[PDB]
Parts: structure tokens; sequence; C-alpha cells
């Protein structure tokens, strides 16, 4: 928690929609 | 010349109705319009799979019923003969008994005794069909967002995803190739949702007047069975504005990308028809884009539908090639998956070979001849590292009929009569030969008369389209390897059978030993060469070809080739270049300027050897020069073939300063981009070489000195530095090199190390118009290739000094990133991606600890591919090199329990591209119950796809290939 407390995944429904988005 | 298969057929008509989002299932009923061949044709064959029939009826009389599926295991579940030999040649001839190319069984209704007096009077029939697929387990694809309330309505979309003869996966028809018919197709749809199949609007209003809508595409144009596919959901933008009639669909909120991605369309067609002088020959051309793809490439008729990875929408500077790229052969291939066409399977390889070299012939006339030419490398690059892999990719005309084999080219399976026995690393190279073999067409055959012939084909094949059904005058289009043979030599008649044999019909690649040898070095014999080859395990002898020299200042000297290999021969001499020093220039090649006198030239009136620099003979040429004339190539050369094989050549042995001198010297001009991405790695392995030969300096930092000025650049470049494509890729490529520069101490790159720091530090804001991504990407790939192996002297893996001191760096920046692109995202995770390929070195450096938990937590369901498939890579070599048992019994049961066919697909190539478990290694014990899952599961589990179980079988050829696995 201290030094590298990365984010974990939040898998979504749609993802093309976000991950192809300007 | 005809078909060996009765029963000609005009018409069919498909009519899908009641399509289920919930229970997910379709019905239909179909008619089939049908000139039997010869009576007592009683038992009609149809095939299909997955195909719940509900009725079958010819003219009110449901006759006879047959349905087996021997696409399914063995006859006994149990045959203990669990190698790969009996397996693949009883699965062969299976597979070519479902082929209905022979009297065989998979829809057998029999024909009564009164439809058989029919048949004695009358051999026209209608067939209608009531039948319903069910959840499709293998043959489309229903995309679901996992809402399920409101947003299956408005989120969701269907279509058919597959191979070339999936149609049969779909609904019942032949062996699904090679039967010229039309189409009636009628579409059960929502009002809101759009349905995309071959042919033309012919019948739509509000169509029924209830609460849905209901489309009527005919296709008029006599086609095949093998190009009908229906996607259903997306969102019309036609995307005309310069010719008319385009048309594409995509998903919503996905729309004004398409007015960036659509567009040089228009050109690609302009340049088509440049080539072929017809028109588009049809009556539009559909586009679909989807999240997913059992393949990204495909292509149907007067329809390509294909991925929503590649939209590219006007920002996103890395796929300025692909997306075009592939919409290239996403049109290509779609004339020839048009009209030519294959008379069997073994037929085909005209048509990948002309599809695939038509868009290389657009890629010479849109951009980059010389990308072009480094494509081209590339190809020769995937060919003869396959078939030094493995055995040749051969294209018979050749069967063995007769229950024969005659298959050398049997190192791992079938390939005869079939297309369902191939690997995709087999399929892809068949197709990249495809593209060579027409390179070599083109090289005794003028290419005006390959328009010449493709004209001919074309007229031949619109002229027998389009009619009224000319009986019994109809298969021109199907325009096969021996008749396209024969239209050749009409064109030309040339020893282009001896092209064949060797190439068509000997699959072997060719090395050469054409060894070096210095006449006239003051010699009485004069500028001679000796020719030599030997090397078996896959060789191959080609002899009368000719050789390419350059002079010092002068003739492209070209000489002959012969057989019987243990030859010399001479060059067709230069003069007596002498006073070198008065003879500057005496005309190099046009008016090149150079001048040295630094190779060896009291007597080297020689610069460079080269056989066939257009790259004919496909070859892995090796040979030895002076290095004064590699490095002088290096200083210029017309070929950028030359030049990256100069590359590799002087990566190999060499470290003098004037080697870093003059491949810098290469780095700044203009001469190309990728040539000089592999400098940079010559820069990495010759620095490496430079531990006790520290005589540059800390290499390329000066590169990013003297080539670089932002404002003239106070010892740190920053910013803007887009718009020059050139200096795009060259600034992604240069610091992952850096990042390889180590001298043995503890390979120490620590300036390195903060320089690239600081490059991450001094990023861009919307100045830059060009989203500052990929240069991230790579910039995390150089810390990736900051590989440190070698802190844990004996136990440091385990939060010990929280581990030190650059790598935690490292770590912070990379989690930095991967929060960020959670945060942002900026395009397809690509970040994310390069990250987790960089954590997953990291553990095999053993600093963060060989845990996949977080590779595991990325290769679930809801992210994206890209994503999913880079932790599937992960996991891949984790379980190689670390031996989870339970990691690798899981991704056996995703590999059968999963939606989505692509990861599938990639999970089985890179997991055979890089296994665990390796043939006679065994130490993790396959042969307890492992071969027996696996042997399930070539069986079992996988009549989805063909693919799928060809890739077990692929991993049955790594995996205790050619024998019993030692087991009993």
């Amino acid at each position: 928690v201290s030094t590298f407390p990365l984010i974990a995944a939040r898998p979504f429904t749609i993802p093309y929609l976000t991950a192809l988005l300007p | 010349f005809e078909s060996p298969r009765p029963y000609k057929l005009t018409h069919q008509v498909v009519c899908i109705n009641n399509i289920n989002f919930q229970r997910k299932s379709v019905v239909g009923f179909v008619e089939l319009t049908i000139f039997p061949t010869v009576a007592n044709l009683n038992r009609i064959k149809l095939n299909s799979k997955q195909c719940r029939i509900y009725r079958v009826r010819i003219n009110d009389l449901e006759a006879a019923f047959i349905y087996n599926d021997p696409t399914l295991e063995v006859c006994h579940s149990e045959s203990k003969q669990r190698n790969l030999n009996y397996f693949s040649n009883a699965y062969a001839a299976a597979v070519s008994a479902v082929d209905p190319d022979a009297g065989n069984g998979e829809l057998c209704i029999k024909v009564p005794s009164e439809l058989w007096k029919h048949v004695d009077e009358l051999k026209v029939l209608k067939i209608h069909i009531n039948f319903s697929l069910d959840q499709p387990k293998g043959g489309l694809h229903f995309v679901v967002p996992s809402v399920e309330g409101s947003m299956a309505e408005r989120g969701a979309h269907v279509f058919s995803c597959g191979y070339q003869n999936s149609t049969r996966f779909w609904f019942p028809c032949v062996d699904s190739y090679s039967e010229l018919c039309t189409w009636k197709l009628e579409f059960t749809v929502d009002a809101a949702m759009v349905a995309v199949s071959n042919g033309d609007l012919v019948e739509t209003v509000y169509t029924h007047d209830m609460r849905k809508k209901t489309f009527h595409y005919m296709l008029t144009i006599p086609t095949a069975a093998s190009n009908i596919s229906l996607a259903i959901g997306p969102f019309e933008i036609l995307v005309d504005p310069y010719m008319h009639e385009v048309t594409h669909f995509c998903l919503p909120q996905l729309l004004p990308l398409l007015k960036h991605t659509t567009s040089y369309l228009h050109e690609v067609f302009e340049f088509y028809e440049e080539i072929l002088t017809c028109r588009y020959p049809y009556s539009c051309f559909k586009t679909v884009f989807i999240d997913e793809a059992y393949v990204e490439v495909a292509a149907y008729a007067s329809m390509s539908i294909f991925s929503t990875n590649l939209l590219h929408s006007a920002m996103i500077i890395d796929e300025t090639p692909l997306t075009r790229r592939c919409l290239a052969q996403s049109l290509a291939q779609q004339f020839f998956g048009c009209f030519i066409s294959r008379m069997s399977w073994s037929d085909e390889w005209v048509l990948k070979g002309i599809s695939g070299y038509i868009y290389g012939l657009w890629m010479k006339k849109t951009f980059g001849v010389n990308e072009y030419r480094h494509w081209i490398k590339e190809e020769l690059d995937k060919i003869v590292a396959y078939e030094l892999k493995t055995g040749g990719v051969l294209l018979h005309p050749i069967f063995g009929g007769g229950k024969e084999k005659d298959n050398p080219a049997s190192h791992l399976h079938f390939s005869i009569k079939h297309p369902h026995t191939l690997s995709w690393e087999y399929y892809s190279m068949f197709q990249c030969k495809a593209h060579l073999v027409m390179r070599l067409i083109e090289n005794r055959i003028s290419m005006e008369f390959m328009l010449q012939v493709f004209n001919k084909l074309l007229s031949l094949a619109s002229t027998a389209s389009s009619q009224k059904f000319q009986s019994h005058m109809w298969s021109q289009m199907l325009v096969s390897t021996s008749g396209f043979l024969k239209s050749i030599s009409n064109v030309s008649g040339k020893d282009i059978q001896p092209l064949i044999k060797q190439w068509v019909d000997q699959s072997g690649v060719v090395k050469f030993y054409g060894s070096f040898a210095f006449n006239r070095k003051r010699n009485v014999l004069e500028l001679e060469i000796k020719q030599d080859y030997t090397s078996p395990g896959t060789q191959k002898y080609v002899g009368p070809l000719k050789v390419t020299v350059q002079e010092l200042d002068g003739s492209f000297n070209h000489t002959l080739q012969i057989e019987e290999n243990s030859l010399k021969h001479d060059i067709p001499c230069h003069s007596k270049s002498r006073r070198n020093k008065k003879k500057k220039i005496p005309l190099m090649n046009g008016e090149e300027v150079d001048m040295d006198l630094s190779a060896m030239d009291a007597d080297s009136p020689l610069l460079w050897i080269r056989i066939d620099p257009d790259m004919s003979v496909l070859r892995k040429v090796e040979f030895e020069q002076a290095d004064f004339m590699w490095q002088y190539q290096l200083r210029y050369e017309r070929d950028v073939v030359a030049q990256q094989e100069s590359i590799l050549a002087l990566e190999k042995f060499p470290t003098p300063a004037s080697r870093l001198a003059l491949t810098d010297i290469l780095e700044q001009e203009q001469c190309f981009y990728r040539v000089r991405m592999s400098a940079c790695f010559c820069l990495a392995k010759i620095a490496n070489s430079m531990v006790s030969t520290w005589t540059g300096p800390p290499a390329m930092k000066s590169l990013f000195t003297r080539m670089f000025c932002c404002k003239s650049c106070p010892n740190i470049v920053k910013t803007n530095n887009f718009m020059s494509f050139q200096s795009y890729f060259l600034q992604k490529t240069m610091p992952v090199a850096m990042a390889l520069l180590r001298d043995v101490h503890n390979l120490c790159p620590k300036e390195v190390l903060t320089f690239i720091l600081d490059l991450i530090k001094y990023n861009d804001n919307r100045k830059n118009k060009f989203s500052d991504n990929y240069y991230r990407a790579e910039m995390i790939d150089a810390l990736a290739n900051s590989v440190t192996p070698a802190v844990s002297v004996n136990n440091e893996v385990r939060t010990l000094d929280n581990l030190n001191p650059d790598v935690r760096l490292i770590l912070e920046e990379i989690t930095r990133f991967l929060n960020m692109e959670k945060l942002l995202p900026s395009y397809r995770h690509t970040i994310t991606v390069s990250c987790l390929r960089a954590i997953r070195v990291l553990q095999k450096n053993g600093h963060v600890p060989s845990d996949p938990a977080l590779f595991k937590s990325y290769a679930e369901y809801g992210h994206f591919v890209d994503i999913r498939i880079a932790a599937l890579e992960a996991v891949v070599d984790y379980t190689k090199v670390d031996r989870s048992y339970e990691e690798l019994q899981w991704l056996l049961n995703m590999i059968q329990n999963d939606p989505v066919p692509y990861v599938r697909h990639k999970i089985l190539n890179m997991l055979t591209k890089n296994p665990p478990f390796t043939k006679n290694m065994e130490s993790p014990l396959c042969n307890e119950a492992l071969v027996d899952q696996l042997w399930k599961l070539m069986n079992s589990g996988t009549s989805h796809d063909w693919r799928l179980r060809c890739g077990a079988v692929d991993l049955y050829f790594t995996l205790f290939g050619l024998s019993r696995p030692s087991c009993l």
C-alpha cells in the first residue's frame, strides 16, 4: 500500500467504445 | 475442366426469422433450385453442422433424413492409438468423407420412388427445409454487452465470423465452394438493427407493418455459398463523397472515426481499375466493423467484415499503414473471393497469389516503393524462417488419389485436398509464397502481360456472369490453375513450367554458398567467383539464374548460373581502374558523388556482390566480402535490401569505431526509416562489443544532440518534434537501442537509465496534434529492455530491499503509466500492453516475484483483446519457465471455455511458438493425465472451429509429435 499500490482491473462491459475514443 | 460433382444448382433463398437474444437462437427455412445430373440420385447430400433440422420437404413431400457428425471424435472414444500419425490420417480421411466431393453422407435425404420416377421424368426440383440454429457454438456470433436489460437492445450486434467453409456451420449447403448460384435472402430484423449481406437492397419498406422490419437482399450476380454473411445491429454511414455508392456500417458512438478512416478508399478503387480495366464489378461495396474477428482480414462478396481495431481516427499515426494496408487485402481478395474461384482446395494458390500480389502493386504506387521492397524482405523472412522450422509449403495440383499419400510435406499433417488440416503458420506462409511466386511470374513475364492475362480472366468471367444461366455452359468462373497456366502461355509461352516445378511444385528454400574469390587481384585469371551450394534437411538445387555485381564506378555485371553446382565463374570485367586518385568519380551510378581510397584499394576494382537484387529466388545468401565493402555499401547503395543485409552482416562480427562512424553517418540524412531502426540495433550489438574497447563515447546521446534542436536544445531535447515522420519513427526507436548499450561491469547503462527517465519527464501538451502515445510505449519498452538479471545474488526477491535501486524507479514509471491509462486511457491500452510485457520481463529477472496473478487478472473477460492477448503471451512464458501446472490447466480450460475466437487462436499459436513441456525434456510430467485431456480437446470440445483443433494438432506436433508419449 506504500510503495506500489497498482489499481486492479475494472473489467467492464464495453471495451471498444472506451479504448477507441479520442 | 468440369466438376466431378453432380446435381447442378441455380438459386437459393434464405429466410432468417425469430432471431433470439435471450435463448439466443435463430430459425429459418431454405429453398433450393436443383437440376440433378443422373437418375437414381436418391441419397441427396447437403452438409452443415450444429443444425437441428425441423423438417425437410420436396414439393409437399417430406422425404427421408440422414444426419451424421463424423466431424466429431473417433468411432471408439478410447482408441488407444493416441499419437499423431493415426489421428492425422484418420481425421483427414474422416473430414474428406464429410466432404461431398465423392459419394458421401452428412445430409442424405433419400428421394422416394414417386419422386424418383419424377427424376426419370424431370430433373428439376425445389427443396424446402425448416431448421433452427441453436445457440451457435462455432458458426456465428451474438456479441452481447453484459447488461441484458436495455443495452441488449442498443449495444449488441450479431454476425457470422468463420473460415472459408464455415457456411456449413451457418446454414446447410454443398461443399460450400465451387457451386455457382444466385440468392434471394429474407431477413427478420429489428427496425433499428440493420442487417447486411451480399447482393442488393431489392425489397424493403417499413416491412410487414407489424413491429419489425424484413430485408430482401438479392444477389443476382452468380456466386458460391462461402461469401454470404449477415451483420445485424450497426449504424449506416454512406461514406460516399467521391464514388457515390460505398457503404459502411459501424456501432454507435464510433461513427465520426469512419469519417477519417474510410477515405483513401476512392484512391484504391481508382488504382484497382487502373489495373484491371473494368469497373468495380458489382453494384456496391459494403463494410462492417465489429468488436471481434475470427480473422482480422475477412473479406466476402461485395462486403468486408472485420474488426473495430482499425479505425485510426485522425490522430493515431502508427496505423497510417495498417488500416488501409488491411483495407487493401479486403478489396483484392474480395475480387478473387468474388469471381475467380478455386476448382479445389488443391487449386487455390493462384487466387491468393494474384490477390496479394495486386495489393503489393498497390503498395508500390501508394507509399514507399522502398517500403514495398522492405515488405518483400519481411516476406522472405517469414518464409525462410518457417520452412527452416518446418517442411515445405507446397502448391499441389497432385492428389494422393486412390488412398495414396505422396506427402513428404506431411512433416506434420495432411494438405492435399483440404483446408482444415493446416496451421495458421502454414496458411500464412501459403499466402506469402503466393506473393513471391507471382513476383517470379513478373520475373519471367511483363507486367503489361500480367494486365493482359488478368483482363482476359475477368472479361471471360464477367461475360460468363450476369446472364440467364447458360445451361451446361456456365462454370467459366472456376478459373483454376491449369487453364490459367494455359492462358498465361497463350499470352506468352515461355518455359514457366520449369518455374512451376521449381517453385509451385518443389516447396524448398534455397540457400547459397556463392563463394567470393578475387581474380584480377593483379591476377592472370580475371574477376572470378565460385558458385556453391549444399545444405539438406530442407534444401533445393536451382541452377541457371544470374548474378548482379557493382564495380567501382561501373557496370552492373550480371553473370549466368548453371546446375551441377561445383562451379567457378567469371565477371564481365571492369576496366583497369588505376590512377584512381585521378579517376575520382568515373560515373558510379548516375551523378552519385563518393570518394574513398579507404578500402583495400591497391587491387580492389570490385565493390559489391549480389545475386538477383530484385529478390527473384527464395534465398538465404551466405558469403564473405571485405568489411570495407559492406561498410561502404552502407555509405550508400540503391537497395534497402543491400542496406539491411549489410546491417545484419556487420551486426555479426566487427568493432572498429569507423563502423560506428559510418553507422551514424547512415543515420543522419534522407535515406530510409527502418534502415535506421536496424542501424540503431547495429549500434546496440557493436557497443555491447565495446566492453574492453570502449573507444567511442557513451553512444547515441550525441545523436539526440546533433539531430534534434527544438529551440537549439540546450542539452535536452523536449518538445513538439512531430509532423516529420522520419523523426517520428526515429525518436520512437532510438532510446530502445540506447537501453541496450551495455558494457560488462554490471552492464551499467546508468547514464542511459537516468536519461530515459528524463525523456519520460519531458512530454508534450496538445501542441503536438498527434496523440503522444506510441512514443510513451517504446520508451516503456526501452525500460523493459533495461534487463537487469543479476541483482538478487542470494534471495533478494521478496520485498527485501524494496528491491534496488533503479529497478524501483522503473517500477515507479510503469506504475504511473498503468494508472494513467487506467484513467486517461489512450488508444487500446497500448501503453498498458507494453507495461505488461515490461512487468513480465521484470519477473524474468526475479525482481518482482514470479507470480501470475496480475497477468491472470488481465487475462480476464471484460477487457480489450490486446490487453488480454499480451497477458496470455506473458502467462504462456510463465508456464514455460516456471512450472505452474495449475495455471496451465486453467489455460486449457479457458481454451475450451470463452466466447472470443481470436484469443483461442492466439493462445494456441504462441503457446506452440513458446511451449512448456517440451518434447523429450519432460520434467513436468505431461504423461500423467495431460496427454489425456489434450487428446480429449483434440477430439472433444473443438468442433466449434477447424483451426482450434488445428492448433491442437500443432500442440501434439510440438509436444510428443511422431510417437507414443512414453506413457505405455
